[PDB]
RNA sequence: GCUUGAGUCUCGUAGAGGGGGGUAGAAUUCCAGGUGUAGCGGUGAAAUGCGUAGAGAUCUGGAGGAAUACCGGUGGCGAAGGCGGCCCCCUGGACGAAGACUGACGCUCAGGUGCGAAAGCGUGGGGAGCAAACAGGAUUAGAUACCCUGGUAGUCCACGCC
RNA sequence: AGGACCGAACCGACUAAUGUCGAAAAAUUAGCGGAUGACUUGUGGCUGGGGGUGAAAGGCCAAUCAAACCGGGAGAUAGCU
RNA sequence: GCUCGCCGGAAGACCAAGGGUUCCUGUCCAACGUUAAUCGGGGCAGGGUGAGUCGACCCCUAAGGCGAGGCCGAAAGGCGUAGUCGAUGGGAAACAGGUUAAUAUUCCUGUACUUGGUGUUACUGCGAAGGGGGGACGGAGAAGGCUAUGUUGGCCGGGCGACGGUUGUCCCGGUUUAAGCGUGUAGGCUGGUUUUCCAGGCAAAUCCGGAAAAUCAAGGCUGAGGCGUGAUGACGAGGCACUACGGUGCUGAAGCAACAAAUGCCCUGCUUCCAGGAAAAGCCUCUAAGCAUCAGGUAACAUCAAAUCGUACCCCAAACCGACACAGGUGGUCAGGUAGAGAAUACCAAGGCGCUUGAGAGAACUCGGGUGAAGGAACUAGGCAAAAUGGUGCCGUAACUUCGGGAGAAGGCACGCUGAUAUGUAGGUGAGGUCCCUCGCGGAUGGAGCUGAAAUCAGUCGAAGAUACCAGCUGGCUGCAACUGUUUAUUAAAAACACAGCACUGUGCAAACACGAAAGUGGACGUAUACGGUGUGACGCCUGCCCGGUGCCGGAAGGUUAAU
RNA sequence: AAUUCCUUGUCGGGUAAGUUCCGACCUGCACGAAUGGCGUAAUGAUGGCCAGGCUGUCUCCACCCGAGACUCAGUGAAAU
RNA sequence: CUUUAAUGUUUGAUGUUCUAACGUUGACCCGUAAUCCGGGUUGCGGACAGUGUCUGGUGGGUAGUUUGACUGGGGCGGUC
RNA sequence: CGGCGAGUAGCGCAGCUUGGUAGCGCAACUGGUUUGGGACCAGUGGGUCGGAGGUUCGAAUCCUCUCUCGCCGACCA
């Protein structure tokens, strides 16, 4: 019984990260969609 | 040998392997080996293109040469070889004063022949040369396409191609398959039928020796369910369709060889 | 110890003896084109099948395939089954001729191993003609036949079996 | 030699009881099959929603699958409670 | 603190993943802990992570990813060469003791290793984005040699006993030591070497690959473990000086050989088989363009560095993932004693724990268990469960059969323990002396010493001797599937799926077929003894009959017919 | 027959007792050649059936360890 | 008009030969230290092939929907 | 209890759209051929359409309800 989160910070880097959503198109609109909310919390760099 | 298995257990009641005893049991010729990738179905856009297939046991390509442009310089046989990838296992030749290389073992040759390649050699087996200084009505093989591009044509174990006649600037060639076609007369191939010459019968004799070979498995149409292809679903073994293609082309069928561009040189199709 | 048994050795002679590579002529059924038009094939007589989408006919160019007219003669070989072109390789047996020679080593042989046409079988090559099967057309009181038009297993090669 | 045999680790999960607001949003405690193979697992890549993958059940794609999820269209529309 | 319980291929000890102060000290007990709490993984406060050598960073790649010019794409954007990134792999190097309330291969004591820089000196042909070699490899399977580690004895220190005997064949405790350095062994592969040449490695080449005469049978590379320096040092049972109840400081003997012994090491080594087993840098040698006294590289030596960050604690769990102080799920290394084939199981060591609700009484009922008189499936949808056989060695093994299997068919026979064979044999290992001695870690011989089956008899005890744990129910037919395998992850494990095989059919290469507007890749760096697709599904006996209709595959006479 | 409803078809066998079960009949409502026929050693957490074993599955339950239930003090929910 | 011979002169059909656009997952130097590509030679196809637009065919490979009502429940068979 | 399918002599069928005449193949039977059956070469006898109707210019025909035998469905919880 191995449960859904499964976790690996260098997975959640690579793939949610800052050079992960800054380098393609439809990553910077996801960074444009945040900071008009405007949260501390725009992507995982920690 | 042609051997026969003794057959002690389930899995060993079929199986019949195909060998050399002169095939040598060592080691790759280190410098002509560049490393294959495993690339079993998926392109580069990822995405699955041919089905039926996947991967099985690492092997190592053997880099072949085929068009053996030397044409002037002997070729001692130094050993056989088993270059897994294609069927027809592959002789390690080196030459009069230099490089060592790989040809197609052409099952007439034994290690330590002389051979060579051109345009003015011997009749022999395993000597290349090209069709306007031929005999007529021979048996040939690994038959270039063009003057120049290496082979494409009678390369796979035991095959062969005779030469039928010869149409003054152009030469036709009888195929294993049927069909016969028309090239120019200026391409070059090598005497004879290739080696491993009774691998027809290599029978696998279980599931187990298909799978390390690469071939992986594929279920019957009729049993998948109908949004998966379209023969599938039925209650209870029911088929009631055409034999259709995944995609939808009905095949036991339809000759789908519409190229064109080939037309051109086919002198007698198939019947 | 003997030589007339039987078997050796020495020059040769005739042959479709066996196994293996290739090779040549005639000729059929197809592939391709020209000349060319109502019939072709068929057995007793018809009708299937082929044909005005131009067959059959002939001529020109190829294709493989299998059999090797005539020489062929109760002729030559083989223990038998069976062997028919030529050619080169290897190689087996029968027999005449006179000398040298071992000096009965001979005859037969249930046990046994081996060979053994035809089809029949296994695996991979092969495919003309022909032909089990089978179909239709007649024939027939009926015709699961004899006849007719096509045709599949096989016929054929290597290799095991029988 | 072996998808060989009895059999642990491990992989799986056929059998009956418990649980079934439980210890757990499918597991425990005994018995069970494989167990150098078509093997299990570890980590890092690749594949996309009429599309992905599938030793093919319409099963799996984050506790949801005969077409996932979030936002927008959108107060869709409901003759029906 | 005493006593008793539990695990001991784990609930023990070290790490990655992950978490991010939970670690230690003094205090606080209002919330948090399925209660209390002078307690805690709870709060407050202070305090704790030392590296040239472990790892990361770093030199270099794999799957794979962005991807200059590009080809393509309506915009976005899709693909890709040059290139530059990406370890779960290759590239440099450290071990023993001590010590903190709490970290270590970091610090202090001791012995040292590793790659660079500068330069005194000695030499002097070096130098790629170039070539070559290597690094560069699989699976299985034994067997030989050893080490970890353990066991018995000797030595050495203390003991002889809170009821019988225990001055000796007697109890208990300790008998530790690395990297590196010198000598190179069991062991494996390998012919070295000198001259003269070569259309081979895009050119070049004193390298390498090849071809030829000479020359004697050696040199060399790799190499567990051993043996001494390492170490007249440390460690070391314990006893004493002090006595802050924690303990502090000096001193400190013996440190031996043999029997075993692996899954660890020589082993990236070797036999064998088919399913044919990763690429580049470090390092190594040889040239081009140059400089050619200068400059560069080699060697000895002296001297100077080795930037950065991670480390605390848990890490088979109360701290990671499961809404949580959850019987759940996570991967790798070390592996003790006695019986045991063992990493099964039983009981214990070091070492952690007693699963943060306890105290009574001992209803029905429920759950987990033990035996049960006589009987034996009568119960039931069905022997579901539960019960029972259950172990090595020796025999004795059916119908059928593809000749293998079947079959651990079935079925019975002995097991404890003492002595005798023999003051413990066979077998295993095996010092000195002796002898030749390529003066050795040699090679024969001899065999002390030390372990230790198995097997046969007598005899003796039990009621039962595989005594417990652990540990095969068994055959007689038949349906379906050939068979091991896979599936509804979470009500469906089989007859369903695959399967090797058989077949049809498509495909002649810028293949068909696919994923993409397209470029493109897959197929395949394969080329009809191979590839796609479909069907049925081991091998054995076989494959009847209709070509109508639907639909493909040939034909082009006619009728009909879109665009223009 | 895994197809055959109709039917427990009817006979042999096993039982004192046999809608399943083994062997055939042919009346195949509606088997039958690769939507494959028939057969098949071995194998299967497989589908029925049978004898032997063995046992609390049963006649018929009887006792008996231990965790809950119940009592006391602490703590203290939930479906509706 | 049926039927033939040649001529003038205009389409359309079919084939051979050819090179010059186009094709070239042929070879070969160069940009470039590069199995991408572009550029120039050379060989081979060759007005076909490929594509654009128009167009008949084919087209469950896909997409959008549609599949009455009374009815003594619904379906059937009626009736409308 | 209900659709689709019909009944033409012993046996089995065209006549039925759109009403007008009861034919046809094989049996019983008799004959030619042959010495004789059977076969071939030909004929005679065999019904007023299961039946009762009404309807009407005359009905197997045109319809309706019955006797019987086919066949189709008799389904969901």
């Amino acid at each position: 019984m191995k449960r859904t989160f499964q976790p690996s910070v260098l997975k959640r880097n690579r793939s949610h990260g800052f050079r992960a959503r800054m380098a393609t198109k439809n990553g910077r609109q996801v960074l444009a969609r945040r900071r008009a909310k405007g949260r501390a919390r725009l992507t995982v760099s920690k | 040998a042609v051997v026969k298995c003794k057959p002690t257990s389930p899995g060993r009641r079929h199986v019949v392997k195909v060998v050399n005893p002169e095939l040598h049991k060592g080691k790759p010729f280190a410098p002509l080996l560049e490393k294959n990738s495993k690339s079993g179905g998926r392109n580069n856009n990822g995405r699955i293109t041919t089905r039926h297939i996947g991967g099985g046991h690492k092997q190592a390509y053997r880099i072949v040469d085929f068009k053996r442009n030397k044409d002037g310089i002997p070729a001692v046989v130094e050993r056989l070889e088993y270059d897994p990838n294609r069927s027809a296992n592959i002789a390690l030749v080196l030459y009069k004063d230099g490089e060592r290389r790989y040809i197609l073992a052409p099952k007439g040759l034994k290690a330590g022949d002389q051979i060579q390649s051109g345009v003015d050699a011997a009749i022999k087996p395993g000597n290349t040369l090209p069709m306007r200084n031929i005999p007529v009505g021979s048996t040939v093989h690994n038959v270039e396409m063009k003057p120049g591009k290496g082979g494409q044509l009678a390369r796979s174990a035991g095959t062969y191609v005779q030469i039928v006649a010869r149409d003054g600037a152009y030469v036709t060639l009888r195929l294993r398959s049927g069909e016969m076609r028309k090239v120019e007369a200026d391409c070059r191939a090598t005497l004879g039928e290739v080696g491993n010459a009774e691998h027809m019968l290599r029978v696998l004799g279980k599931a187990g020796a298909a799978r390390w070979r690469g071939v992986r498995p594929t279920v019957r149409g009729t049993a998948m369910n109908p949004v998966d292809h379209p023969h599938g679903g039925g209650e209870g073994r029911n088929f009631g369709k055409h034999p259709v293609t995944p995609w939808g082309v009905q095949t036991k069928g339809k000759k789908t060889r519409s190229n064109k561009r080939t037309d051109k040189f086919i002198v007698r199709r198939r019947s």
